[PDB]
RNA sequence: CUAGUAACGGCGAGUGAAGCGGCAACAGCUCAAAUUUGAAAGCUGGCUUCGGCCCGCGUUGUAAUUUGGAGAGGAUGCUUU
């Protein structure tokens, strides 16, 4: 299923991901 | 116009003139001179009309007449999608700056990074690179490159095609934009194009076109020759091919000037007259060459593929792609052209190997005709004994193999199709057979956030250098 | 004398200073321990405390100076080696919220 | 290239070939003589390192020195002990250097790299016959191997402030007194 | 426990296609040898001084 | 002027000679000195060896003058010699 | 400070200390084969293969010494198991 | 003497010099 | 000279350096880690008619090249014995 004709196909975390207090990613274990 | 009419350096104008050009095409005549004046200047320009050297002498005229030293700098920067093509604008500034004392050099992805850092640090005044190894030297790579006074984009369309985007937006971020000219130069004219003209452009430039809108497109009955050969056997085919295709018109098209020379020179030795053509000779050589070729009756020519596609190809009996060709697309509608083109019939042929079985299912996704050959195996001229006798005896054919085969897996290393020719399926005992070794060379085939450390945050503040 | 005073701390080694920060943290896990008290020191004559929650909590970085140990003779008090302390704090403690984020350290 | 992988072994000698040929010979060495001598060595990238070829005048030497301490601590190694006893038993040589070998509870082991200095292969070689000279007799009786350059504290720093050019010579200039003509 | 395990082959399973040097080999491993011409050269002048 | 701010083209006037120095009402041992340093010296020229010299002869009777050709020569070339040192000892010896 | 114009020096070969050879490292690891493996580090590799990584790296801090020579002395001794894995 | 060091008083000696006042 | 300074001692008796700076004198090098592998090219003896004859050491490594502000190998053109 090669959608356009002659190029490439398109193609366990230990922390979830919030908003620390300078609007930065903030990592929560 | 001529370049003898236009005012330059003793030196520039008599390098030109060694070089036999002596007219000025339509990208040499309408943007060399505003780049002279100063000004910044894009255009959109198909590769092989002239524009190497049209962004190349006022890059020359600047170092001499800044009087540069390899103490000073980098001085003239140029970016280059493909390996291929930086070694080709290599090959015409050592033609080019053959009577100046400033320093020529390219970096490029796959080679020695320590012997590119000893040359960076010796002083190299004209900077030929690769998007991704010019960003590791930037960054780690201590060199001078304060005295910037032009940068070159090359084939820009072809570089966010790659998926250089990020490091040409750092390698802006890096250079500096003070008092320097910028040069881009892109055939196909995108949104990235112009995002990638905007952050490295300084206000309104001139734009140019010379690009032809109306180009012919392909048909249902346009048949497309390929062979299904083993790795080991792929020059043996060819060498079988070419000994009674003789007294005929024949064209090879090969992926690396490397894989040129050394094949070039092992056909002498195994008895087989073929013409050559690549950047390591000089230009009037080339030209001559080619003009021989062209007014001959018979005979094989041997060049790369990103040579021939500046080159007018005349009428031939088959068209030779041994190595895959660095733009697929372009291969196809051209070289389609350039066989079934004029009276005469002419059959384009490609190399395959059985790991390369993607192609056929790209090539029907395209609707394009195949045509297969059979390839009998006993009508091989099983020359490899003679072949690998004559490598591990002669010290420099030995050194030609080496260089060909290093450059042969760094090309197919810098694929753009990386699901059909893929580095890490093809073996490479096999492939070193094809070369004349016994054991292979010693090549590096390599040149999401997952599990961080336990309360690890990013990073707030700190010079790092 | 602070590590006499905690029923609930273990001592720990020297730690390398080219080492990272956050891999405290990574130690603190190790010895299964929710709070870190790290004593770092700086050309063998200053000393700076860190007191911190161990994954995800603050972290106070104080300079401390003007110490004095148990050993001294002028002190005449001793009392009960892991006993449960009266905790005094001050009003000031309670009135600046970097403060209190530092009481409750 | 079989030197560089006999130094990654000797960096393993707690590992299964290690053990067990370092207990087999601790063995065999205490079944022979105190002091005696060794054909080859026992560690060829260690003693190759340390200067040994094999050329007429190099000899290697094996010793056992009795483990453990006099409560008062002596000042030099057991190294520096093993020298001295294998250059009193050869007293024609000279002694280059040495290297561990083997290590009991009671004993340790050694083994010394000798020179002679009247084999004419080594009088006529150069970057060897230094040795032939009369300032390096009984280097190790004087603390001139490689032993007694770290008891001496002979290295550069403000952490050897005492011990640089001599321990004694350095507390002398530092104790007299300099009076001058015009003072 | 076993006091004696097999060894498990991890490293020595996967065969090497490729030598571990990358340096060039000299010209003097391609052409008659040098030394060999030198010792033959010193002997000439004995013979032909007798 | 300078457009790149270097301070060694203020006191300028990859390759150097290495085995000596080119150079551009006195007292008279000065003047001495002078004269012996500026002396005109005998060359002392090297000559090639009787080998050397029909080596040379029987690659230019078999070949010509094409060096590119006596590069790629095995019997007559057994030490695989390139064509620009070849042109080299060839000048040395008087034949082309 | 004063303000001296900076250069830029060559990188220095012994700056370049820091082992990246791959013959060296080829080696290593062969030899780790051959010599196999220290009595306390059967103590780390069982413990790593019942899962009790945390009394891993306690017990070879106390026979290392450091928490930097605890941390790479598990985190080799990890890879050999992982590599023991795809052999069998 | 050393053939590495015979070689480097072969071609790099100690030479014979003054300065002009 | 720094300097009885820093630093350490019931912060007693006291003990007690070094960096910078000014001079005297200045000189740099040798290995192990790389296969000469198209040729152990290295060396101890002792028999000599003194030129070269054998006995051996040594490949579990003797010559040449290299010793990390380096180096190798190719190419290249000058310059040195």
């Amino acid at each position: 299923e090669i959608l356009e004709p002659f190029v490439d196909p398109p193609r366990d975390r230990n922390y979830r991901i919030e908003k620390d207090a300078n609007g930065g990613i903030r990592y929560v274990y | 116009q001529e370049f003898s009419e236009l005012n330059l350096s003793e030196k520039t104008t008599k390098a030109i003139a060694e070089m036999g050009f002596t007219k000025m095409t339509e990208i040499q005549r309408r943007a060399i001179p505003p780049a002279l004046a100063g000004k910044d200047v894009l255009g959109a320009a198909k590769t092989g009309s002239g524009k190497t050297l049209a962004f190349l002498i006022p890059a020359v005229e600047m170092l001499s007449s800044l009087r540069f030293k390899p103490r000073n700098g980098t001085g003239a920067i140029v970016v280059t999608p493909t390996r291929e093509l930086a070694l080709q604008i290599f090959g015409v500034a050592r033609e080019l700056m053959k009577y100046h004392s400033q320093t020529y050099g390219v970096v490029i992805g796959g080679a020695n990074r320590r012997a590119e850092a000893e040359k960076l640090g010796k002083g190299v005044n004209l900077l030929i690179a690769t998007p991704g190894r010019l960003l590791d030297h930037l960054q780690n790579t201590p060199f001078v490159f304060k005295n910037l006074k032009s940068l070159i984009i090359d084939e820009a369309d072809r570089i966010l095609e790659i998926g250089f985007e990020d490091e040409m937006r750092q390698i802006v971020k890096i250079l500096p934009k003070e008092d320097r000219q910028t040069m881009l130069f892109s055939a196909t004219q995108t949104t990235k194009v112009e995002d990638l003209a905007r952050i490295s452009l300084r206000p309104g430039p001139l734009y140019i076109n010379v690009d032809e809108e109306k180009k012919y497109s392909t048909v249902e009955g346009l048949e497309q020759g390929y062979v299904v050969v083993e790795a080991d056997k792929r020059f043996l085919l060819l060498f079988s091919f070419l000994k009674k295709m003789a007294k005929k018109k024949i064209i090879v098209f090969f992926s690396s000037c490397n894989s040129v020379k050394y094949y070039s020179e092992l056909l002498q030795y195994i008895d087989l007259p073929v013409l050559d053509l690549h950047g390591k000779q000089k230009q009037q050589k080339r030209t001559n060459t080619f003009f021989e070729f062209c007014n001959a009756k018979s005979g094989t020519l041997i060049c790369t593929d990103v040579a021939a596609r500046g080159l007018d190809i005349p009428q031939v009996d088959w068209i030779v792609q041994f190595d895959p060709p660095d733009d697929p697309r372009d291969y196809i509608h051209r070289v389609g052209r350039t066989a079934r083109g004029n009276n005469g019939k002419g059959r384009s042929l490609l190399f395959l190997q059985p790991c390369e079985l993607g192609f056929l299912a790209h090539l029907k996704a395209a609707k394009v005709p195949v045509v297969e050959y059979d390839f009998p195996k006993n009508k091989i001229l099983n020359v490899q004994s003679q072949l690998e006798k004559l490598i591990s005896t002669n010290y420099y054919l030995n050194q030609s193999a080496k260089e060909g085969y290093r450059s042969y897996i760094h090309a197919y290393a810098s694929h753009s199709l990386r699901s059909v020719f893929d580095v890490h399926k093809l073996d490479l005992v096999k492939v070193a057979k094809s070369f004349g070794f016994s054991t292979p060379p010693r090549v590096d085939i390599t040149l999401p956030q997952g599990r961080r450390a336990y309360g690890s945050q990013p990073r707030q503040g700190g010079r790092y250098k | 004398d602070l590590a006499s005073m905690l029923p609930h701390g273990r001592k720990d080694a020297k730690f390398d200073t080219k080492s990272r920060l956050y891999e405290l943290c990574e130690l603190a896990e190790l010895y299964n321990c929710n709070n870190v008290l790290f004593f770092e020191a700086r050309k063998g004559k200053d000393l700076y405390m860190w007191f911190s929650k161990v994954p995800n909590g603050p972290t106070v970085k104080f300079y401390a100076q003007n110490l004095h140990t148990m050993e001294e003779l002028h002190f005449q008090g001793n009392c009960l080696k892991g006993s449960r302390p009266i905790l005094s704090f001050d009003a000031a403690f309670e009135q600046e919220p970097y403060l209190k984020v530092i009481k409750e350290l | 290239g079989a030197l560089k992988y006999l130094e990654e072994l000797s960096k393993k000698k707690q590992s299964d070939v290690v053990r067990f040929l370092l207990r087999v010979r601790c063995w065999e060495y205490r079944q022979l003589n105190v002091i005696h001598r060794a054909s080859r060595p026992s560690r060829p990238d260690k003693a190759r390192r340390l200067g040994y070829k094999a050329k007429q005048g190099y000899v290697i030497y094996r010793v056992r020195v009795r483990r453990g301490g006099r409560q008062l601590k002596y000042q030099r190694s057991l190294r520096a002990t093993a020298e001295e006893r294998v250059g009193r038993r050869c007293s024609n040589l000279r002694v280059l250097n040495s290297y561990w070998v083997n290590q009991d509870s009671t004993y340790k082991y050694y083994e010394v790299i000798l020179v002679d200095p009247n084999h004419k292969a080594i009088r006529r070689d150069p970057r060897i016959n230094w040795i032939c000279n009369p300032v390096h007799k009984h280097r190790e009786c004087r603390g001139l191997t490689s032993t007694g350059k770290k008891s001496r504290g002979l290295n550069k720093g403000h952490r050897f402030n005492k011990t640089r050019a001599g321990r004694r010579k350095t507390w002398k200039r530092h104790n007299t007194l300099s009076l001058w003509r015009y003072r | 426990e076993d006091p004696y395990p097999d060894t498990v082959e991890w490293f020595t399973s996967v065969e090497e296609k490729m030598p571990l040097s990358a340096a060039p080999e000299p010209k003097r491993r391609f052409i008659p040898s040098k030394n060999e011409a030198k010792q033959i050269m010193k002997l000439v002048r004995a013979i032909r001084e007798g | 002027s300078e457009s790149d701010a270097v301070p060694q083209q203020q006191q300028q006037e990859n390759h150097i000679r290495q085995h000596d120095l080119e150079l551009e009402s006195k007292p008279e041992v000065l003047r001495a000195l002078e004269r012996e340093a500026t002396r005109p010296v005998e060359k002392t020229v090297r000559h090639q060896s009787e080998r050397e010299r029909e080596w040379l002869q029987r690659l230019v009777d078999k070949h010509g003058d094409d060096v590119a050709a006596m590069a790629r020569d095995r019997k007559l070339n057994p030490y695989q010699q390139t064509a620009s040192d070849i042109k080299r000892r060839l000048k040395k010896a008087g034949l082309l | 400070g004063h303000k001296t114009t900076r250069r830029v020096l060559k990188e220095r070969p012994s700056r370049r200390k820091g082992a990246q050879s791959k013959r060296t490292q080829f080696v290593r690891s062969l030899i780790r084969e051959v010599a196999g493996l220290a009595p306390y580090e059967r103590r780390v590799i069982e413990l790593l293969r019942n899962g009790k990584d945390k009394r891993a790296r306690k017990f070879s801090k106390k026979k290392l010494g450091t928490f930097g020579r605890a941390k790479r002395k598990c985190e080799e001794l990890q890879r050999i198991i992982a590599e023991s894995r795809r052999a069998h | 003497v050393l053939e590495k060091t015979k070689k480097r008083l072969t071609h790099f000696p100690q030479r014979k010099y003054a300065v002009k006042a």
